[PDB]
DNA sequence: ATCAATATCCACCTGCAGATACTACCAAAAGTGTATTTGGAAACTGCTCCATCAAAAGGCATGTTCAGCTGATTCAGCTGAACATGCCTTTTGATGGAGCAGTTTCCAAATACACTTTTGGTAGTATCTGCAGGTGGATATTGAT
DNA sequence: ATCAATATCCACCTGCAGATACTACCAAAAGTGTATTTGGAAACTGCTCCATCAAAAGGCATGTTCAGCTGAATCAGCTGAACATGCCTTTTGATGGAGCAGTTTCCAAATACACTTTTGGTAGTATCTGCAGGTGGATATTGAT
């Protein structure tokens, strides 16, 4: 029977994600989602794969650079743990109200 | 029988640049100078990016620049990183960085 | 073409692993349970500015297909340019 | 068979002038062409509205140059500038 | 000497309309002038943009449309385009 | 000889709108109807805008229009404020707002 | 033999200060500093009357709001005090570091 | 008494901005803080006009100089011209 | 609670800075009639690639367990708020002169047009190679003790 | 420290994806050359409006005092990390047509050019007034007790 500390393998799977490149959102969920969503503003919609790739590429790099933000507003609350008042005072800032 | 690239010293296509300055509708005339200029601001910049790209490239012990090394060119270097800084290289992923009090013991 | 399938529920997709290695690759070592419903939010609005703006580029051209450039010109109005797919 | 046009032999071009073992992967070849695409934009736009500024109705280097200073940060701005100074000199005296 | 334009008279016109008893300052208009000018700019930007894309050597309503669909916020969007799209109804059939 | 404006039904110069789209290089031509349609989207916005700066005017018990008040009209509206979100208006100041933790306690 | 809490001439000063739009900069200073910078970029240098004045219009908006954004920062810590760190915090969120 | 021009942006003119922010307590440091944050703004946008100026063949910062660098810092300005 | 120090409120008054009004004016747009150039919907059809179906690769959902993080409590001490005014810097206003802006000139450089050549793209069919993803095998990191 | 479970790092290999290659070809380029148009530098100059400075205004640098905030120390409760376990969903590879995108004809529309009409900016002189800034006295707020 054998343990790792919490943190350590949270450690590890940092080091991992940053090393690499990857989309980390399984393609054809993320594609559904697309589709919905642009069903609601537009009917009988078709799009090119490179267009959904570009959204998820956009999306990806969005949300990965907002959980740095969120990162360092956890991190000046004296926590590690990231909340939702932090994504809240990431966007705040940021502009995005 | 000479293009204007060769008259200038440069790889890039001065013709092209001309080409393209005016079908974007920048103003009424372009000058002769203006697409020399830009062609070779344009060199400088992307052999300014390669170098950098070509190091990280060596630094993998890869011999074939992709999008990764691009992104660790750009995002290590101050004026690359400011100048792009609100632009996406697809597949570039992220530098390594972890905060300090996020690791072990004291 | 025959029946047409109901797209529902799919922000679900979107899923707890996911979001954490999103985190991950962003640096982040813990998470509140809370995080993945705000995240799913959150990523929502933005998919719909995204798409609305990249629909909008598709419907000027008179097409029924969303391309690429479309993406990619919606992305630069919204101040997040995106290399790799065209522009 | 529309032809698409890109910078891709240049940027090959340049790219052996400085790492002559290195090579480029198509994907890392597309974001060279739109970065050379996007900072055309940004330098010919600056270049654009500074003519209007100034009613002028041309775009010289002068106003190429200018938007170089804007557009560029420090040091990247003061070597950018020197190729293209060069580069116009060379040019006008090269006939 | 030479002759400064200015939306100004215009801003004015509107404001007796909206507001007969209500007056302005030189500070004040100044501001609605920049706004004018700067959502001129805004549109036309990107309706040029839009024309560029699809390869048009026009800007026509249409483009304006879309630009201000792109650039305004839902209800201002709503309410823009249809006081735009009523002005080139009454226009096309006044003689 | 009658106004393109009055035709229209505006307020707002169809002739200069006209003019300043030919001779800002925003394309090679332009359509009969787009100055049209620019000029009611500026007279409009315009309305808009004098419509709730003068109402700002009324509540603090004035007839002449200052910066301050165009301020607090934009501000207080969502989507006015969204599209003049980065935008600053000489003179404006900023909405009263205080954050509850900072009030005394009762 | 009357003074007042701390924090209570704060509070006075918020609404007042809230309430009217008189640059809260003394021009002759700002005149100057302006001046000085500009000479490390080119000398013998004049300057509009209206141009110093926008200058300033646009850094007391920018500094004014900074603030807010700072405040909101040393909120997000349980605090009610600013520090360099919630400025710190707040300029990198922007995306000025 | 000789003293640097930053330092003529005072503790009080800093402490008044400020308080137009919502902020009610502020730590002494700040007001070092403050000055460079300002310093780095007017370098920024300063550096831009005068660019503009240059360009112009000019010995005169216009206000329109200030605007039109304001504009691309993403900083637009209402009410000075443009 | 009361009591008093001081801030805040409302009303009314008043001089003038900053607003609206005005006519000449003239000049420069904007609109009106005639001849010219050009763009882009419609009609048609090759053919890319998007939507939509079945088989194989591995990540997701869920429950259990307890490490250690968060947030409450308390509390000492440090640090920023409040305070009085003579003192020194900024503001207000008065006056030469730098330079910006208005105007006219004329030519170097740009637009236009018409063969003439070069080249950058693709397409067809071939030919080469960097490295991703498999293996096994030697060394680092981590956590119990 | 010692032991060991597990992750991480090499190195070496091998199929094949995707990259570099090449030969045919060509349409759209870029280049060359000669004709005609003009934008903007250049040069003189008139008049703002900008720097400078004396006198008049008034905000701030000073140090003392202590309220109350920030941050360290401590602790219980419980959230979120790790991991084992059962399998559903996505991924990967191979077959039908909606719609994009490429050609061409043709008129409805925008450009051009020159003309004739008016509008909108300025200046001139004067014309007008909303309200900032000051008064007085009634009432609210804060803080001491
Ligand atoms: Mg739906």
């Amino acid at each position: 029977p054998h343990r790792y500390r919490p943190g350590t393998v949270a450690l590890r799977e940092i080091r991992r994600y940053q090393k690499s490149t990857e989309l980390l959102i399984r393609k054809l969920p993320f594609q559904r989602l697309v589709r919905e969503i642009a069903q609601d503003f537009k009917t009988d919609l078709r799009f090119q794969s490179s267009a959904v790739m570009a959204l998820q590429e956009a999306s990806e790099a969005y949300l990965v650079a907002l959980f740095e933000d969120t990162n360092l507003c956890a991190i000046h609350a004296k926590r590690v743990t990231i909340m939702p008042k932090d994504i809240q005072l990431a966007r705040r800032i940021r502009g995005e109200r | 029988a000479k293009t204007r690239s060769s008259r200038a010293g440069l790889q890039f296509p001065v013709g092209r640049v001309h080409r393209l300055l005016r079908k974007g509708n920048y103003a009424e005339r372009v000058g002769a100078g203006a697409p020399v200029y830009l062609a070779a601001v344009l060199e400088y910049l992307t052999a300014e990016i390669l170098e950098l790209a070509g190091n990280a490239a060596r630094d993998n012990k890869k011999t074939r620049i992709i999008p990764r090394h691009l992104q660790l060119a750009v995002r290590n270097d101050e004026e690359l990183n400011k100048l792009l800084g609100r632009v996406t290289i697809a597949q570039g992923g992220v530098l390594p960085n972890i905060q300090s009090v996020l690791l072990p013991k004291k | 073409k025959r029946h047409r399938k109901v797209l529902r529920d799919n922000i679900q997709g979107i899923t707890k692993p996911a979001i954490r290695r999103l985190a991950r690759r962003g640096g982040v070592k813990r998470i509140s349970g809370l995080i993945y419903e705000e995240t799913r939010g959150v990523l929502k609005v933005f998919l719909e500015n995204v798409i609305r703006d990249a629909v909008t580029y598709t419907e000027h051209a008179k097409r029924k297909t969303v391309t690429a450039m479309d993406v990619v010109y919606a992305l630069k109005r919204q101040g997040r340019t995106l290399y790799g797919f065209g522009g | 068979k529309t032809r698409k046009e890109s910078y891709a032999i240049y940027v090959y071009k340049v790219l052996k002038q400085v790492h002559p073992d290195t090579g480029i992967s198509s994907k890392a070849m597309s974001i060279m062409n739109s970065f050379v695409n996007d900072v055309f934009e940004r330098i010919a736009g600056e270049a654009s509205r500074l003519a209007h500024y100034n009613k002028r109705s041309t775009i010289t280097s002068r106003e190429i140059q200018t938007a170089v200073r804007l557009l560029l940060p420090g040091e990247l701005a003061k070597h950018a500038v020197s190729e293209g100074t060069k580069a116009v000199t060379k040019y006008t005296s090269a006939k």
